[PDB]
């Protein structure tokens, strides 16, 4: 009946509950029947997951629930210290003390709690396996021998911490060394209601907090927000409060004439959560900001189909129970205008996490980052209920130039690997894909790995550019009646975004030349259809 | 009629018509007050009022550029018309928000506009006509033409003899109408008939920046001391009193000689509080105990004060270059982090490479503060040249002509 | 009783049954603390402690993991709509599988057997394997596929091959399964390109014999045979089977019913249309279609799925 709501964590219930029975149960029954029982002690925890969950707050309240000396810390890209001999003497400077305080009082001596920090760092040869990087691993020996072997303890225990679960050398996780692992995760619905209970009860008592605030809907509008974000937003909340109220001109100095009634208002809670802060693993407010740039027209049917089409696919993935995993590829001419219809598709969803991953960040790159920031990308979504990724030219990351061929075979391989592997459990993830060439992806079996495909055309119709020119609004009634004269025969062949360039360098000369240029241009052009 | 015909769609007729908001059709289909629902697909439907006119051709609809844009409608089209009817028991619009701006930007000023005027003649002008919640229209007031986007709709209450949301609701005598400008909108709406939505905002304490010797970074300014030093001026009695802590990390980047050391010199001349003790980046690169050697004065008056120290200043410099050597940034880390750490301590980064900078200095506990100083506009330039070129204002040693 | 724990205990090493043991004590020895203020001591209970089945059969089913024993919790990948007898096929594969699983435990002259499954893509030529080795009851069965080793290159991919093929030498019996072979030689048709160092490591490894006594077994996919049987590679598979698709009718309509989807009114109007014609598609694209058309209205869902069905469906 462990309680923790007292204690300051909330959320995390079922997990502090396991990690106590599995591996803690032993360190409180009297000496005498666990002797009769002839039981062991645990020597060892892992705990993995993302930062900022409340990892370090769990393991000092479970240190100091026992009545045991204060943690010790240390750093795991540290104690790689200026070089060898001292990285053995700095590890030898951890344990003098439990040894000497057994020696003294025999086997009755109090928990020596050790907390390392980024295990994974200080103990690794994975990486190696990695495309290039490459590193000799000695501390872990000395750590394995100190931890078991001659001259063990019975009144040591330690607990590490990681971001990362798989780069860990199978050699610590067998029994004797350290046994239990677990996982901390992301708050839920429920996590977020507690944690900010738990983080505004102080200023809740001495009559500080407003009568207008709700918690349920602040609770309710903050959407895959870790723990420490949280308590930075009620920060941030009560600094503006305190602000208001900061009558300086000269020297700063408070004032008394409106200090009285500082109270933190529901606006002070929704300023905040508009500028101050910007949670990591949601949503990216300047990444859809300059990519629609000029927004969307209707001029024809394949714009409402395409429209159409992208909503049943954003509630198919919504909705289902057998297909976790759905995709789709657009594919068009050039110019036709097709990297903004993905962006206004994924937008619409809602979907609490949406990042695209264009080719434009990695100019530069070699063949082995790209493959570690796409994986990076990819990894960061398999965090959350709900995941919208996006990907720009897939002919620009292969680097496909035509003389040769030539293109890198391991990004194409990686790719085609991740396309088809489904979220850990209960978990629901889009992906969208742009490419302009649709000739050169289906000669390397691609289009084998894409449940669907769209196609997005080009203005093919004189109606549909009169329509267009309309909508858009530049050309008058009598310039469009005559630019719907010499316009009769349907051979034109255009993008959308070259419309746009034509319209604005026939903009720039005279008033009465202006048709005249508009349909030169048009015609040097051509259609090539 | 009431089950649906197909028509066509065409141009409003007259501007009397499209500033009307009604869908314009001919008397030989339907009659001038009905309300229809209009099909392009299975999920675009909508809600459109009636008016006759003698020119338009029996077997087409006539709508108005706005409308043509909300529904998506394009002239000779095929649509679906049938008659709808509202319950009016629900569907009456007791009080609706609408946003309003200048329709075209070449006829924008800043006279006021009554709302309640607006109000007023709105209510003459669309009386009995649908209304739908984000729908667009043209509004002409005191001849001039307004683009109006419908916000929110609110049911009628019963009659005295005898607040719900709405989608799509009937104008009548009696609704309310709630105004409220645009973002980033110049129009000047007066009167009390009026949303007035602007409570997004922040009550900023009035400084002095011509005499504080800065011009042009007003708002860097405010949202520096609004974030990071609000709470080293209040009594610690409060601050104990809420539960609250201190930052303990600013990071401020820009081009080269923008005004990145004044704008924390100044305020630190601002709370009477200590003179910085500056520090270079690239020349020390026995280093620990050089900078084990800055923070003794802090650490020696907090042990003499405990909980009372003025606050210290350090304005470290380029920090690319240090952090990305380990040692030195585990040493600051330490420091500034962890158990061991002093509470009158405050760090102030400055660099040229924001991008170059590491990610595990940029956390929550950790610098928690961002800011870009970028080159001055015009008005930053013209306070600069002011502030600069004052002294000689005064003796009367310049000229006229300049 | 020590007989049955012990014999329900398979390729347990050494230290795991002190993990059991232990961690058995531990869950009995639980329920007797009841201090919820600094957690001292509880009595009343102190006395009348025991261990009993229930505990060790609980530690048993979720606290231990063998490292040379079956992982259960993989399988939940990979089988995830389970399988439906849609045709002929199914069976006849279904017994030509257990055929083989019942040749490499009860002779004495073939320790070793290996098996290759082939077909069109996306009719099924993982969900059928992993059914047919989880039925063996074999003490150990790993699953080695390529997106555990993403990134990798040509020399850590081969030490994991040869790794995960050295632990099955130290087991009685054993089956190990490899899938999407074209995907570990990196094949691309343009070029073309492969390494040849994987190649040769799995040639050598597929001829193979273990230390005496023991047995094997090999089950692997593929999507390509042409290719394969161009490096020579189908020279080293004992045997091959084929994995068919739908084609007719009434093979369509049979699936239809027993998925479960779509009912009598508008099953009658899907087969007064496809009963007169020939199809072709693979089994998993008509889940995904049947759930695409699933999210329209109610009363368009059969014209959707026949006009989804006249683009990718009949079309050969
Ligand atoms: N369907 C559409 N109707 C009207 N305007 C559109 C439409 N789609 C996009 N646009 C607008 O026109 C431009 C579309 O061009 P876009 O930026 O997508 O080029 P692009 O397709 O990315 O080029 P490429 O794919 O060759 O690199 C944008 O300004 C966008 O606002
Ligand atoms: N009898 C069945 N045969 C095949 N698949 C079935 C059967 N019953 C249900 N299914 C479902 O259909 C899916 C089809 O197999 P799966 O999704 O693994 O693709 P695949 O065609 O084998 O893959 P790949 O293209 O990589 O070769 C099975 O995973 C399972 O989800
Ligand atoms: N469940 C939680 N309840 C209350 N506070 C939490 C919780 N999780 C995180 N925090 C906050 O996070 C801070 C500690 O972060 P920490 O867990 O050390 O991050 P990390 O584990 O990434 O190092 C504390 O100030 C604490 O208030
Ligand atoms: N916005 C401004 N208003 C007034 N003076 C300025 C402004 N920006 C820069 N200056 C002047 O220019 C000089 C800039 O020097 P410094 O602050 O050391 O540049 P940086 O900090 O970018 O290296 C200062 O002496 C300051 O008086
Ligand atoms: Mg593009
Ligand atoms: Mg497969």
């Amino acid at each position: 009946d462990w309680n923790f709501e007292k204690m300051g964590i909330g959320g995390l219930d079922k997990e502090f509950s396991d990690i106590f029975r599995r591996a803690f149960a032993s360190r409180v029954f009297p000496p005498e029947i666990v002797e009769q029982m002839g039981c062991k002690h645990v020597k060892g925890i892992l705990l993995y997951g993302p930062p900022g969950c409340g990892k370090t707050l769990l393991a000092r309240q479970i240190g100091k629930m026992l009545n045991a000396r204060e943690p010790k810390v240390v750093n795991g890209p540290e104690i790689l210290n200026k070089y060898v001999g001292e990285s053995e003497a700095n590890i030898r400077k951890l344990f003098a003390d439990a040894e000497e305080e057994q020696r003294r009082l025999g086997a009755n001596s109090g928990l020596h709690i050790i907390i390392f920090d980024e295990i994974d760092a200080i103990c690794k040869q994975r990486g190696s396996m990695a495309g290039s990087t490459g590193v000799h691993d000695t501390v872990v020996n000395q750590l394995l021998s100190k931890i078991d072997g001659v001259e063990q303890l019975n009144n040591i225990l330690v607990i590490g911490m990681t971001n990362r679960p798989d780069l860990i050398d199978e050699a610590l996780l067998r029994p004797g060394r350290l046994e239990v692992k677990m996982e901390i995760g992301l708050p839920d619905e429920k996590g977020r209601l507690q944690i900010l209970h738990i983080h505004t009860a102080r200023m809740r008592g001495h009559q500080l907090l407003s009568a207008d605030v709700d918690i349920k809907e602040l609770a309710v509008e903050t959407k895959n927000f870790s723990g420490a974000e949280l308590e930075g937003l009620v920060r941030a909340a009560q600094s503006t409060a305190m602000n208001r109220h900061i009558k300086a001109s000269t020297k700063v100095e408070v004032d008394m004439e409106k200090a009285e009634s500082l109270q933190v208002t529901r606006g002070d809670f929704l300023a905040s959560l508009e500028n101050d802060i910007k949670p990591a693993f949601g949503t990216n407010q300047e990444d859809y900001a300059s990519y629609i740039m000029n927004g969307i027209i209707k001029w024809g049917d394949p714009v409402t189909r395409v429209l159409d089409d992208g909503e049943l696919l954003v509630q198919q993935t919504k909705n289902s129970d057998r297909t976790p995993l759905v995709s789709v590829l657009l594919e068009g001419p050039p110019h036709s205008g097709k990297t903004a219809l993905a962006a206004k598709i994924a937008e619409e969803s809602n979907f609490p996490f949406i990042k695209i991953c264009s080719p434009d960040k990695m100019i530069g790159f070699s063949e082995t980052a790209k493959c570690q920031a796409m994986k990076k990308i990819f990894d960061d979504a398999y965090k959350s209920q709900l995941s919208c990724v996006v990907v720009d030219d897939i002919e620009r990351l292969l680097d496909y130039v035509p003389i040769g061929p030539r293109f890198s075979n391991l990004v194409l391989q990686a790719l085609l690997v991740l396309l088809k592997k489904a979220p850990p459990q209960g978990r629901k993830l889009l992906i969208i894909g742009t490419t302009s060439r649709k000739d050169v992806l289906q000669e390397m079996e691609m289009l084998n790995a894409f449940s669907t495909t769209i196609h997005v055309p080009n203005i093919a119709t004189g109606e549909q550019l009169l329509e267009a020119l309309e909508l858009l609004g530049n050309f008058k009634d009598k310039e469009r009646t005559t630019i719907a004269q010499q316009v009769k025969g349907k051979k034109v062949w255009i993008g959308i975004k070259k419309l746009l360039m034509l319209i604005e360098m026939s903009l720039q000369m005279d008033p009465e030349y202006r048709v005249r240029k508009f349909l030169a241009l048009l015609r040097e052009e051509g259609a090539s259809p | 009629n009431m089950a649906g015909r197909s028509m066509q769609a065409a141009r409003c007729p007259t501007d009397e018509l499209s500033l009307s908001n009604c869908a314009v059709v001919s008397e030989k289909d339907y009659q001038s007050g009905q309300h229809v629902i209009v099909r392009t697909s299975p999920n675009h439907k909508y809600i459109f009022t009636l008016r006759t006119h003698p020119s338009v051709v029996p077997g087409s609809v006539a709508f108005s550029l706005p409308q043509r844009k909300w529904a998506g409608l394009s002239i000779g089209q095929e649509i679906e018309v049938a008659l709808y009817s509202f319950d009016k028991a629900k569907q009456c619009i007791g009080t609706m928000t609408i946003e309003i701006d200048f329709l075209q930007k070449k006829n924008i000023d800043s006279n006021p506009y009554d709302t309640d005027k607006m109000a007023a003649e709105f209510i003459q002008q669309f009386n009995n006509q649908a209304f739908s919640v984000g729908q667009q229209l043209v509004f002409s007031f005191n001849d001039k033409l307004f683009g109006l986007l419908v916000k929110d709709i609110e049911a009628m209450d019963p009659s005295i003899l005898k607040r719900q949301k709405i989608e799509v609701g009937l104008v009548v005598g009696n609704s309310q109408v709630a105004f409220e400008k645009a973002e980033n909108s110049s129009l000047n709406l007066i009167g009390k008939a009026k949303t007035k939505e602007n409570r997004q905002s922040i009550i900023n304490p009035d400084w002095n920046f011509e005499k504080m010797g800065i011009g042009g970074l007003d708002k860097e300014f405010s949202d520096i001391f609004r974030r990071a030093f609000a709470s080293r001026v209040f009594p610690p009695e409060i601050v104990e009193q809420m539960g609250c802590k201190h930052v303990k990390g600013i990071l401020l980047y820009g081009p080269p000689g923008c005004g990145k050391t004044l704008l924390a010199r100044q305020i630190g001349k601002m709370l009477n509080a200590r003179e910085p003790k500056v520090v270079n980046g690239p020349e020390i690169l026995e280093s620990e105990a050089n900078i084990r050697k800055l923070f003794a004065d802090a650490e020696e008056e907090q042990r003499r004060l405990g909980a009372n120290s003025g606050l210290h200043i350090i304005i470290f410099d380029e920090i690319d270059a240090i952090c990305k050597h380990d040692t030195v940034v585990n040493q600051l880390l330490s420091k500034i982090d962890g158990v061991e750490q002093l509470n009158n301590i405050l760090v102030i980064g400055m660099t040229n490479r924001p991008d170059l900078i590491d990610e595990a200095l940029l956390r929550p506990g950790r610098l928690e503060v961002k800011m870009e100083i970028g080159l001055p506009d015009e008005k930053g330039r013209l306070q600069i040249l002011h502030i600069h070129t004052a002294r000689m204002r005064g003796h009367q040693l310049l000229s006229a002509d300049v």
